[PDB]
């Protein structure tokens, strides 16, 4: 049997691609999906051991969401350590395991993982969520402490809202646990102090939430000279990841103490759009990496974002935290991910629909003009530079773009609105969501898209990070378009591996 | 064991507090026996788990 | 109005059809709430949607 | 030549286990070990003493382990390459009476929190020769014989015994062919009370409603009175001034007993500012208080001649809106306290809008709150709401309109010919809840 190879390079016709069950760069196990990442830095192995919850499409009704461990060292390569902590019985309090934290004790050479057990169909007198602990001697085998049950209602907190234990050790030598719970109708991040991680004292309330919202997966850390609190908003209308800044821990606590609204920056602490959730950070001592999950779309439709809140779990995504001189935080591509792309692919124009002109590597586009490039591959890195006429232009990058493509999915960087918008173009012209960022004063944009199969992350001049789930984007042409202003694109480079 | 009804049909049988079918939000969430008003025709058409099979207390449908 | 009257007749039959599942209220906490449509002027599309829903909830599982 | 060498011949049976000093009974049909312990015994730090498995079997738990047995504990017994999963449950000795019948009335308000039973058998049947049957969970002996002729004029005392568990029960049966109805106040009695608005409301209730009683939050908390005895309970909480005022601490404490009573199936009529209490009771699906709330001091209430009215569109057939005195043939508009009269803007309703509240339209409000909007405020506001039972629970009638008033600075409030609608609506609601 002689195999036939189609002319992939030379055609711009839309092609029905498919996603493999496994992912390499943005990790996804061959079985199940990643949810709620729990990063951790191993002081012994000097690597990153990120755990998560193994979600499935047909989740069992009672017991589900086990914990699976993933070892990495750079954020690009990932190996799987298998199931670490298994879900309990139907009647056990830990039938479903929620997000947790991990901390190493040199005192007894033990890894302690504090997770949240969810009671299946809890009764009136039964706490819905209880914090539990599992100990490991070598991070491989885990034994759950059956004598530890940190009930939320013991300290006057809500029974049904007691989640996300985050553990951190300060310089004074005492470990602090933050729990995102509810008190008398108000969202409170409560602090528990310990000296041996076996007995805890509730040291009041660490912080209060902003405008009766809920914070998911709190993460307090220190980056040089500021204290940062990364959290995920549980509100259906927001469903995003924000952060708070503070020179000291006291200043961070005083931030939003009572409807203060001390936003860290002018974009209300935005980091990424709707396609990034449960962002939790870990540092190896030289760099800080945040892990989250890009959600999947029901029916494999990029425009089917879904009502209220999107689908749970998805692909593990790792980004690098960048701290500016003013204390603001921005997300950047990991160095290993950037350097993994080695081979370079020649790029050439496919379609000439607009009034654009070509002068070599430079393409000048007016309003209503667009240019279509050649096909992409499974893993793509598209880097280019766009100079706009002024600070009120609307250019855009469109994927799943073909000669006969009825609809394509676009990211429009609107300078007049000062943001970017992920929308669906074509016969539907549907608006999906957006993300605010800082507009450069020189009208210069350095656009770098890193795409693995169907998950793509766009970086704009180290100021905007935009995660997207775009199915069928691999092995399909991509295009640049302009709608209102005048743009000039250059240095277009496509790298694959 | 063929011809199983669908959760879409169960949600369609689910009704609102005024006795009218939910014309736009019936399928947003699965029918809840304890909180959602339900048309009585559902218990004659579909046998849900935890309920008698064909009005027989000795055969309770289980999941 | 006559079509709405017929739909209301079917809905009233459904509401009264609780001779074998009356104990479900005290046995499994099942809330039965179905009421006839109000007799008033209705647009053609609204009447068609209401009729489609009535057919769906009446002849479900009946092929 | 064909066998896989998995060594499947092992046995994984569990003969018996002993927790501290209490042996467990093992049922192999459901793989359930049950360990009985005294009622006062603490099971949060139990210790495994022995576990006699089969030959070569190995269990997940080891002898001498300290376990918290507040919830069922899963155990896996493995022999070679076969395994079996058991569940261990430690039950404290309990003896709870489930159902009680006075030979004629299966229904009866029974609450185990106070170990009380209230029955409404009519007085026509002779009290002396009343026999009482009961159903109990298991193995519990009740000192009065089941179905035994006893006199029920006095509160009858029952004792349930099950090994080390001994519990009392107080049973009272009483009515005078009229169902009792209660009014809840802030504290103390009607005479010694603040809030003249609530004082006048309670006084009118006693004057009009036959066989009406008054109970206080402290009384319901400390058990002087039982909520299950009354069927309908009326609350007319009204703060002197301010918006969305916090509920009293005594009310917050009694919220648990009130929720138990509502689950038992008592009817509630809540008016004025006693509408934030549905959030505590869990009546509304949204678990959220009404968004709109403003207050004004009763010392200097506003006086306006504008004919404030309700706009009932499809709820004219509701028994609440019956025998009303409409000004004109427009039955949809219900006038109340028109012309110059002391009216305080103490209303608390919902807003049908999509710009500050999550109530974009009536369908969204109905789906989220899980109630029926009987009346509208004329500006897309739900002023009167009805909450039907969820699971054998009670029915709630929430009135959050500013037309609902009983006392004001104006003398002879009844001399308006339109304020009588308030009394008529209250009587209709009371009758509808009493059924
Ligand atoms: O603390 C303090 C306080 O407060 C509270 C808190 O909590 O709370 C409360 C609240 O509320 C709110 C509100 O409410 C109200 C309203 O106004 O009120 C209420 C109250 O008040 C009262 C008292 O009295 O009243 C008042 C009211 O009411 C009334 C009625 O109803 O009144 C009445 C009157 O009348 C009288 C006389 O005079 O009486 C009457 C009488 O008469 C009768 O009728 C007869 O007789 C009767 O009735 C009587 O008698 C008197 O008396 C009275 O007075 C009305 O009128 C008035 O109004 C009452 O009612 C009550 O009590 C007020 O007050 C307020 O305001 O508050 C606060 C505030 O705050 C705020 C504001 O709002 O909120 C917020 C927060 O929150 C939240 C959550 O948390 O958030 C959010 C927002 O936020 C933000 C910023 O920051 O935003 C954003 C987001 O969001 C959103 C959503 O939607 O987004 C969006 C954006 O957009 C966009 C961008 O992104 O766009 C785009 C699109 O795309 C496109 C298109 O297509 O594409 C294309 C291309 O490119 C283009 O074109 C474009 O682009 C997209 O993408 C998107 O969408 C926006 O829109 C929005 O926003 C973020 O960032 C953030 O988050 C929201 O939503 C929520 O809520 C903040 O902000 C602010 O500040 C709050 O908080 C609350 O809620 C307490 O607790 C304390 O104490
Ligand atoms: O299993 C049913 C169906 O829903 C999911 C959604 O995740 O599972 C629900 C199940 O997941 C748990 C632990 O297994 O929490 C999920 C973990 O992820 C976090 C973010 O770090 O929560 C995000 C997730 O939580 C949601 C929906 O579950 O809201 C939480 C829910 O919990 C209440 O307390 C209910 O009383 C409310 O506060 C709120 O409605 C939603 O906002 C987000 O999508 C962590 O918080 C958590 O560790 C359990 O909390 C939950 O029961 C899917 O797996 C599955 O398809």
């Amino acid at each position: 049997p002689i195999l036939t190879q189609k002319n992939w390079d030379g055609t711009a016709t839309y092609f029905q691609s498919s996603d493999e069950h496994g992912f390499s760069m943005y990790y996804k196990p061959q079985v199940g999906f990643v949810g709620a990442p729990m990063p951790f830095y191993d002081p012994v192995a000097k690597d990153f051991k990120v755990m998560y919850l193994q979600d499935y499409r047909p989740n069992p009704e009672a017991t589900y969401h086990p914990i699976f461990g993933v070892a990495t060292k750079d954020g690009a390569t990932y190996e799987s350590l298998g199931e670490l902590i298994s879900c309990g019985g139907r009647d056990e309090q830990d039938a479903a395991i929620g997000t947790g934290g991990t901390i190493y004790n040199p005192a007894d050479k033990l890894y302690y993982t504090f997770y949240t057990g969810n009671k299946f169909k809890p009764s009136s007198d039964q706490n819905a969520q209880v914090v539990m602990v599992a100990t490991s001697p070598d991070f491989k085998t885990w034994t759950k402490n059956r004598t530890f049950y940190l009930k939320g209602d013991t300290y006057g907190y809500d029974k049904n809202d007691f989640r996300d234990p985050f553990l951190f050790q300060t310089e004074d030598g005492v470990y602090h646990m933050l729990i995102a719970t509810r008190k008398n109708g108000k969202g409170h991040i409560a602090e528990f102090t310990s000296a041996d991680l076996k007995e805890w004292e509730s040291a009041g309330t660490f912080m209060t939430m902003m405008w009766d919202r809920f914070y998911e997966c709190p993460d307090v850390f220190k980056m040089g000279d500021w204290w940062y609190l990364i959290y995920s908003e549980q509100a259906s209308f927001m469903r995003k990841v924000q952060y708070f800044k503070g020179r000291t821990l006291e200043d961070l606590k005083a931030t939003t103490a009572n409807d203060a609204g001390i936003w860290p920056d002018n974009r209300e602490g935005m980091l990424d759009s709707r396609a990034f959730y449960a962002g939790k950070t870990a540092s190896d001592g030289t760099n800080r990496y945040i892990w989250g999950w890009c959600p999947t779309r029901a029916g494999n439709d990029n425009g089917n974002v879904g009502d209220v809140e999107p689908e749970w779990a998805g692909n593990l995504v790792a980004q690098r935290l960048i701290q500016h001189e003013d204390g603001t935080l921005t997300l950047g591509v990991p160095d290993a991910i950037d350097r993994k792309y080695t081979s370079a692919q020649e790029v050439k124009v496919m379609a000439k629909d607009g009034n654009m002109i070509e002068s070599g590597k430079t393409y000048t586009l007016g309003e209503g003009a667009s240019v279509i490039f050649n096909r992409l591959k499974v893993h793509n890195k598209i880097s280019f530079t766009v100079k706009t006429a002024s600070n009120t232009d609307r250019f855009g990058i469109s994927f799943v773009r073909g000669t006969d493509s009825a609809s394509w999915y676009s990211i429009h960087v609107n300078a007049d609105e000062g943001k970017a918008n992920f929308e669906k173009d074509g016969d539907d012209a549907k608006y999906l969501f957006d993300n605010k960022f800082n507009i450069p004063a020189d009208n210069e944009y350095r656009v770098t898209i890193y795409s693995d199969q169907s998950v793509c992350v766009t970086y704009i001049n180290d100021q905007l990070s935009f995660t997207n789930r775009i199915y069928q984007m691999q092995k399909n042409p991509w295009s640049l378009c302009c709608y209102k202003g005048e743009i000039t694109v250059s240095d277009v480079q496509v790298s694959t591996y | 064991d063929f011809h199983k009804p669908s959760q879409n049909l169960v949600n369609a049988f689910k009704t609102d507090s005024q006795g009218k079918p939910l014309f736009s939000t019936y399928d947003n969430e699965n029918y809840e026996v304890a909180t959602d008003n339900v048309d009585p025709r559902l218990f004659h058409t579909v046998g849900m788990p935890g309920f008698p099979y064909k009005y027989n207390e000795g055969y309770i449908i289980q999941k | 109005t006559d079509a709405i009257s017929l739909i209301n007749e079917v809905r009233s039959r459904a509401a009264g059809s609780t001779m074998l599942i009356f104990n479900y209220k005290e046995d499994y906490g099942v809330n039965f709430k179905v009421t006839p449509y109000d007799l008033k002027a209705y647009a053609q599309d609204e009447a068609m949607k209401m009729l489609k829903w009535e057919r769906r909830v009446e002849f479900g599982m009946e092929s | 030549d064909f066998k896989s060498g998995l060594r499947l011949d092992g046995d994984v049976w569990v003969n018996s286990i002993r927790l501290d000093e209490y042996a467990g009974t093992v049922d192999y049909q459901n793989k359930a070990i049950v360990v009985g312990v005294p009622y006062d015994y603490d099971i949060t730090r139990m210790v495994v003493t022995e576990m006699n498995l089969s030959e070569g079997a190995k269990a997940s738990i080891a002898i001498g382990e300290t376990i918290d047995f507040s919830l069922p504990v899963s155990l896996t017994v493995k022999n070679g390459d076969v395994q079996m999963s058991y569940t261990i449950t430690v039950k404290r000795d309990e003896a709870k009476i489930l159902t009680f019948k006075l030979n004629d009335t299966y229904v009866g308000k029974v609450d185990q929190l106070s170990k009380t039973i209230s029955v409404v058998v009519p007085l026509t049947v002779d009290i002396t020769q009343l026999k009482g049957t009961f159903t109990v969970t298991d193995g519990a002996t009740v000192t009065p014989a089941s179905g035994s002729i006893q006199d029920f004029t006095n509160p009858v005392t029952y004792t349930a015994t099950y090994r080390s568990a001994v519990t009392p029960y107080v049973v009272t049966v009483t009515q005078g062919n009229v169902i009792p109805t209660a009014f809840v106040g802030t504290a103390s009695s009607v005479s010694l009370l603040t809030s003249p608005e609530e004082k006048a409301a309670a006084q009118w209730m006693m004057d009009n409603v036959s066989m009406s009683e008054y109970i206080s939050f402290k009384d319901v908390v400390d058990g002087k009175v039982d909520l299950g005895k009354y069927t309908a309970i009326w609350w007319h909480f009204h703060a002197d001034n301010g918006d969305n005022p916090p509920l009293p601490d005594d009310a917050k404490a009694a919220a648990e007993k009130f929720k138990v009573y509502y689950q038992n199936g008592g009817n509630l009529l809540l008016t004025r500012y006693a509408t934030f209490y549905i959030a505590n009771l869990g009546i509304a699906k949204d678990e959220r208080v009404p968004n709109n709330s403003w207050g004004g001091n009763e010392d200097s209430p506003e006086i306006t001649s504008a004919p404030w009215s309700f706009l009932i569109t499809g709820s004219e057939s509701h028994p609440l809106f019956q025998d009303l005195r409409w000004k004109d043939g427009d039955k949809s508009t219900v006038y109340t306290c028109d012309a110059g009269y002391a009216i305080t803007n103490s209303t608390a309703q919902w807003h049908i809008g999509t710009d500050w509240g999550g109530y974009d339209d009536l369908n969204a409000w109905r789906n989220l709150t899980g109630g029926i909007d009987l009346a509208h405020g004329g500006d897309g506001a739900v002023v009167i709401a009805e909450f039907e039972p969820r699971s054998n629970s009670g029915r709630t009638l929430c009135i959050g309109s500013g037309c609902y008033d009983w006392y004001g600075k104006g003398v002879d409030a009844s001399a308006d010919y339109y304020h009588y609608n308030v009394e008529q609506m209250t009587l209709n609601a009371i009758n509808y809840l009493c059924k």
